[PDB]
């Protein structure tokens, strides 16, 4: 598989238009752009310069994993995007009209990861602290109303006991499912605990005009909220046929919006 | 009385020329009657005969009612300036978006 690197300028003059920095405001925009970085054959031949209208059905729907972190390069702040996929990405076709998005040209390296039993890898990982509660619908109404009755099962953020710590709680949450994916954690240090926001358009059929031919479509924007937890540590390995499938896929839900990427450095 | 454009000037008086009428009361030609040589008899060796001609007048508004022109005279290109406030464009724009 391949790992790709994108560098975005975070500092610079703050009184100028910075479309590369503004692109990281919406994570759906990031996912859509990385999807546009995967042309589907005849799209390149029909549109080499990427000027015809964008169509999701004209691009491949292969999954990929990416992580957006931040760093300092000498005396400048930078945002690094690490893209892990299974097919060779084409960053030339994606940003060819948006060369000002990236401060530095993209990079790509072939990854051939395999580790037999006895490797103490150093890992970094940003998970989505999500859980499906059995009773997540109390219907806490607002205003004058405070308590009405309905029940449904929904995904919400992970919660911890008031007498415990978030670090230990997330450590045992990761260790509880850990033998299924094939690793043992020695140290688990919590580095961040926050949210990830985004917006998504959805077509809506307002009334048909004179021969509207399938209603009049109007965009309506719906929000997207995720609870993110970034953590590093040291982990061993066992059953490498399971760890390779763990590396190929992600960990936790919402894998298509920056979560689940496991970064491992051999030691 | 047909008109052609909006500010078309009009006459208040419409002179008219009529053939004289017999009837044996005024059997003789009146004093205000002129003579015109427009009574045709033959055309290839053209032959014309005198005819007594009388003159009268008419006034617009009491005998003839002024009409109005039809259609459009002055032609201009369409040249529709685009508008971004009416409902049809506001729906077409969302449909395109």
């Amino acid at each position: 598989i391949y790992l790709s690197r994108l560098l975005i300028d975070t500092g610079g003059n703050p009184d100028r238009p910075r479309p590369g920095r503004k692109w990281l405001d919406n994570i759906y925009n990031v996912h859509r752009r990385l999807s546009m970085a995967f042309p589907s054959g005849l799209r390149r031949e029909q549109d080499p310069h990427f000027l015809k209208p964008f169509s999701p059905n004209d691009f491949q729907k292969t999954p990929f994993l990416f992580r957006v972190d931040n760093n300092i390069d000498g005396n400048d702040k930078r945002a690094i995007i690490i893209v892990q996929s299974v097919l060779e990405p084409d960053w030339d076709y994606c940003f060819q009209n948006a060369l000002d998005f990236l401060a530095a040209p993209p990079e790509t390296k072939e990854y051939n990861p395999e580790f037999k039993a006895g490797q103490l890898l150093r890992f970094r990982l940003r998970v989505n602290a999500s859980v499906r509660r059995h009773i997540p619908e109390m219907v806490q109404q607002d205003g004058q109303t405070i308590e009405t009755g309905k029940i449904l099962h929904k995904r919400v953020s992970l919660t911890w006991d008031a007498s415990s710590t978030p670090d230990q709680a997330l450590a045992d949450w990761l260790a509880a499912k850990s033998p299924k994916l094939g690793f043992t954690l020695q140290r688990c240090e919590l580095l961040q605990l926050g949210w990830v926001y985004g917006s998504k358009p959805e077509p809506k059929n307002v009334k048909v005009k004179e021969q509207g031919q399938g209603y009049w479509r109007e965009h309506k924007y719906n929000p997207l909220r995720f609870r993110a937890a970034l953590l590093e540590g040291v982990l061993e390995v066992d059953d490498p046929k399971l760890f390779l499938k763990t590396l190929s896929s992600g960990i936790g839900k919402a894998k298509s919006f920056g979560f689940g990427l496991l970064s491992v450095l051999p030691i | 009385l047909q008109k052609r454009w909006h500010n078309e000037p009009l006459p208040q008086i419409l002179p008219c020329v009529m053939d004289w009428i017999p009837g044996y009361d005024g059997e003789h030609a009146p004093d205000d009657a002129e003579i015109h040589y427009d009574l045709p008899v033959s055309f290839q060796p053209p032959r014309h005969l005198p005819r007594f001609v009388i003159r009268r007048e008419l006034v617009v508004g009491e005998d003839v009612q002024v009409s109005r022109e039809t259609g459009t005279s002055v032609w201009r290109p369409k040249g529709t300036r685009a508008d971004y406030n009416n409902s049809e464009y506001k729906k077409v724009r969302a449909e395109r978006l």
